[PDB]
């Protein structure tokens, strides 16, 4: 019981680390994507 | 219970002439017993047995048959038992007497087992076991049927009664020592009697004795094959947790080795080993291996069992076994599921047949009524992504992503937990 308790605790900890590491970068990417639409939409009547 | 009464009987001598004068026994019988009592040294005992051998067992039988007060009868029985202890060959005099009488040995003695005194009946039983185990004449047919029926009835009583069941099991074991009685006992429902008495929380010595008996049965290939109809292992695995004593632990380990050794087929070995592993014998074997004991057998058997259980775990971890359990719906924590090395080696195997394994898993994720199967499906889907990076998009395509991220809200907390583990696998990285 105790061995597994420790194992799963450590697993969840490392997973939290990895998930946060990915999440922060992807969130900043979302924000840049959003604001870059306003940057682009000065005369963006053509398709691209 | 046996020892104190045996000691008292060794001393509770009384005049054998009291019954000759009453004309219940013959003058030669009384004279034989008196002369044998006087002739105490080993050479003198042999001289008596070799000069008046025909009269010996007849005197015993006559006095035991016609005597009311137990003390003398118990004296004869204890004397025969102690004489067998002194020299086991003393079984031969009874056979010589029976042959001279033109009779088998059994009808003389079997009725005694129905007498009133537990001490006397059980001592007769010990004598019968010694006689018919050592001698050329085995017990057979209706005679053995009644003898093992008496064994069964004494077991059915299930404490002084349990301490007498000690002698019952001792007789049973001394008989099973020879092959014929093993098949006779398996043909009878006596193995069910062993199961019943074990489950009825019998005493420590009795546990050792019945595990001795099952270890004898497991020694034989065909008796090992027979006894699966009871499947002792689920009982023995957990009872081992309490029976830390060296006696019981050693004998159960030996019985385990006997199962996995004398199992007749690969499927038989798989059945026994599966019982073992699903009842968690492997971790206990590792703990006992870390442990160290007095004699060879315990540790050699633990090492052998580790070898064979490891081989069985590898077999169950076979890729073909994984596919076959997926086909058979047996998503029930076989060692393949938790063997990490298997997952590292064969996670790519889930792509075979155009991802048919993943397809089975993702169909079970919406077809499994069994929460165990559902949870194992979600967990295996997550493990696939963990062990094979490209599987992320495969699982997104098949809907395993959505299915597990939803089933983490399944009605069974076990399914929820496994689905959370699987979604964590998917989110191991981008």
């Amino acid at each position: 019981n105790f061995e597994k308790i420790e194992n799963e605790l450590k697993e969840i900890n490392t997973n939290q680390e990895a998930l946060k590491r990915n999440f922060l970068e992807l969130t900043e990417l979302k924000f840049i994507l959003r604001k870059t639409q306003q940057f682009f939409d000065e005369m963006a009547d053509p398709d691209l | 219970i046996i020892a104190a009464k045996a000691a008292e009987v060794r001393a509770n001598k009384v005049n054998w002439q009291s019954y000759l004068q009453g004309q219940m026994i013959s003058a030669e019988d009384c004279e034989f017993i008196q002369r044998f009592e006087m002739k105490r040294c080993s050479e003198e005992k042999q001289e008596m047995l070799q000069t008046e051998g025909s009269q010996c067992a007849k005197t015993f039988i006559n006095l035991m048959t016609h005597i009311s007060k137990e003390q003398t009868v118990q004296y004869i029985l204890t004397m025969v038992d102690d004489m067998l202890q002194e020299n086991h060959q003393r079984v031969s005099i009874f056979f010589d007497y029976a042959k001279r009488s033109k009779s088998t040995a059994w009808p003389y003695f079997l009725p005694m087992l129905n007498r009133q005194d537990p001490f006397t009946v059980h001592m007769a039983a010990r004598i019968i076991a010694k006689l018919a185990a050592w001698g050329k004449e085995l017990m057979e047919g209706s005679d053995l049927n009644y003898y093992f029926n008496w064994i069964k009835t004494q077991l059915s009583s299930q404490s002084d009664s349990s301490q007498y069941v000690q002698c019952v099991a001792g007789c049973l074991q001394l008989m099973l020592r020879v092959n014929e009685y093993r098949f006779a006992w398996v043909e009878a429902d006596g193995v069910n009697c062993i199961m019943g008495v074990l489950s009825n929380k019998c005493g420590f010595q009795l546990q050792y004795q019945m595990i001795f008996s099952i270890w004898l049965l497991a020694f034989s290939p065909q008796m090992c094959e027979h006894l699966r109809r009871y499947n002792i292992i689920p009982v023995l695995s957990d009872i081992l947790q309490e029976s830390v004593k060296e006696k019981v632990t050693r004998i159960i380990l030996a019985a385990f080795r006997n199962f996995l050794e004398k199992s007749t087929e690969r499927e038989t070995r798989q059945e026994y080993a599966l019982a073992m592993i699903q009842c968690k014998v492997l971790k206990q074997l590792e703990n006992l291996e870390q442990q160290k004991y007095d004699d060879e057998d315990i540790s050699e058997d633990i090492k052998f069992l580790l070898e064979k259980l490891g081989e069985s775990v590898q077999d169950l971890s076979s890729f073909d076994e994984y596919s076959s359990e997926l086909k058979s719906g047996r998503l029930e924590w076989s060692p393949v599921h938790k063997s990490e090395k298997f997952w590292r080696e064969n996670a790519v195997r889930l792509n075979e047949k155009n991802y048919e394994l993943l397809k089975i898993l993702t169909k079970l994720l919406e077809v499994s009524d069994d929460p165990q199967v559902l949870a194992v499906a979600a967990h295996d889907v997550g493990e696939y992504v963990r062990h094979y990076p490209r599987g992320k998009r495969v699982i997104e395509q098949l809907g395993g992503k959505q299915l597990v991220m939803n089933h983490m809200h399944h009605e069974d907390q076990q399914v929820r937990y496994n689905a959370l583990l699987a979604v964590q696998k998917l989110m191991v990285h981008n």
